[PDB]
């Protein structure tokens, strides 16, 4: 164990991500209640792999878009969206069978219920059918079971609890494509944030917050 | 912090160095 | 071609280098005299891909020595130098292949042989024994037989002119490990470059020139 | 540019944002 977790801090140090989710899924199964640092290293490390195919992924979708030639590019991102739905599968599974399954305290179980929503969501980002929608669902389902014990279980500045609502704002105003509830959960999440401001993770979060309405407001 | 921590600020980087002149491709902020 | 070429400015944009070598390769391969474009596209692929070992690499290796577990660290950055070989031995026979052979004036032999020295190094940055050597030596042959058309058929301001200089230099102080010899074809480089200066590609290699000194006088 | 167009330059930022306290790993500047 102490191993992959060390192997794990190399691929992170080392910047390759790729094979810091593998240190990491050798952790997981090589198991209890999986640390705090362990947990926060599963995730940086999808985080990053996933991250770097959304990027790929944007720029590659929004060149396609400038032509409308075309062919070939959406070959290209067809191969990119591949890897997508790997990821996320991946990390999924994870989620069900492991983590999830153990969580003992709000955090834990937000945080998880909060991942779960998140890669959930990333699916969400390129799906078209069937699977696009029950992704949406899956999504809404993970993100608001997460709701029901942060906001209960968690202080309205607690990281988590804002983490998650940044999110879950972003899945609405960008997956259900409905920005009014969006605002809500957003400046609902932030004042109440404030109310008792009496840091650095969740005062940069509360930031990210207004930075989204004062967007979502100018359209 | 900002390109440093979220997708959004990433690909705005990216995009800006790139040279890419293709338009604006909206996205909000997540964590 | 003209796809390879496009299907490569996407993996580019897409920062997907590793596939960028490849519709490269095709190109290459499918090929008369390569244009500037693609052969400065060849190179960036080449450059990214293996830019992303040697940094990944020398952390490791700078994280290795800290520890003096230095075991599995070795190990990794085994992992990982395998990798250099890979690229290095691939861009290399590329150029006795295709590339060099059809040069046909100064800039492209002076570019190409430039490279050939480059990686040529980079395969010195590692390597240790029989190899570490036959390198160093394929580095030096390299660069000077690129020196002898540069400084002769190329501007003392001409990038490439430049570019050769600042790396033979690096060569030099930092694989060879003799800064006496190193300076001079700096300095020298350097104000050859001057007497001249009466845009931009040039400039910012003069720069690194300047820095590499002050530099490498203050140890 | 410097952290753009050259190895020297990108290891420094890394190092620096990775928090990696180890000490200076020595590089000279390389197209
Ligand atoms: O708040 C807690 C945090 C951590 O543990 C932790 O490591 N954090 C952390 C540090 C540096 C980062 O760069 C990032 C980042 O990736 O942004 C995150 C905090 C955090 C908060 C919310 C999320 N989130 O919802 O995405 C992600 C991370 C907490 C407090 C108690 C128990 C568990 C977690
Ligand atoms: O000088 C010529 C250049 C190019 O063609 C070209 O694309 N350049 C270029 C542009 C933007 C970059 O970011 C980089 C970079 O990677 O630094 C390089 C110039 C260049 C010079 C020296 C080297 N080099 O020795 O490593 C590499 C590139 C030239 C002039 C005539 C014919 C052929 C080449």
């Amino acid at each position: 164990r102490e191993e992959n977790v060390y192997m794990a801090k190399l691929a992170e140090q080392a910047e390759r991500y790729e094979e810091m989710v593998e240190f990491m899924e050798k952790v997981s199964n090589s198991l209890e209640e999986l640390t705090v640092e362990e947990r926060n290293l599963l995730s940086v490390a999808y985080k990053n792999v996933i991250g770097a195919r959304r990027a790929s992924w944007r720029i590659i979708s929004s060149i396609e878009q400038k032509e409308e030639h075309v062919n070939s590019i959406r070959e290209y991102r067809s191969k990119i969206e591949n890897e997508l739905s790997k990821i996320c599968d991946g990390i999924l599974k994870l989620l069900d069978a492991k983590l999830i399954p153990s969580a003992a305290s709000g955090d834990s179980k937000v945080f998880y219920l909060k991942m779960k929503g998140d890669y959930h969501r990333y699916l969400a980002e390129f799906k078209t059918g069937a699977e696009r929608k029950e992704a949406a669902e899956s999504t809404l389902t993970a993100y608001k079971a997460a709701q029901d014990i942060a906001t209960t279980e968690l202080a309205p500045t607690h990281p988590i609890r804002l983490g998650l609502a940044l999110n879950f704002s972003v899945f609405y105003y960008e997956i259900l494509n409905s920005p009014d509830r969006a605002c809500n959960l957003a400046k609902q999440a932030f004042d109440e944030a404030i109310a008792e401001l009496d840091y650095k993770d969740s005062t940069l979060i509360m930031q990210l917050l207004r930075d989204n309405l004062t967007l979502w407001t100018s359209d | 912090r900002r390109e440093l921590h979220t997708l959004k600020g990433h690909v705005e980087a990216v995009v800006k160095l790139k040279g890419l002149d293709i338009e604006t491709i909206q996205q909000s902020y997540d964590i």
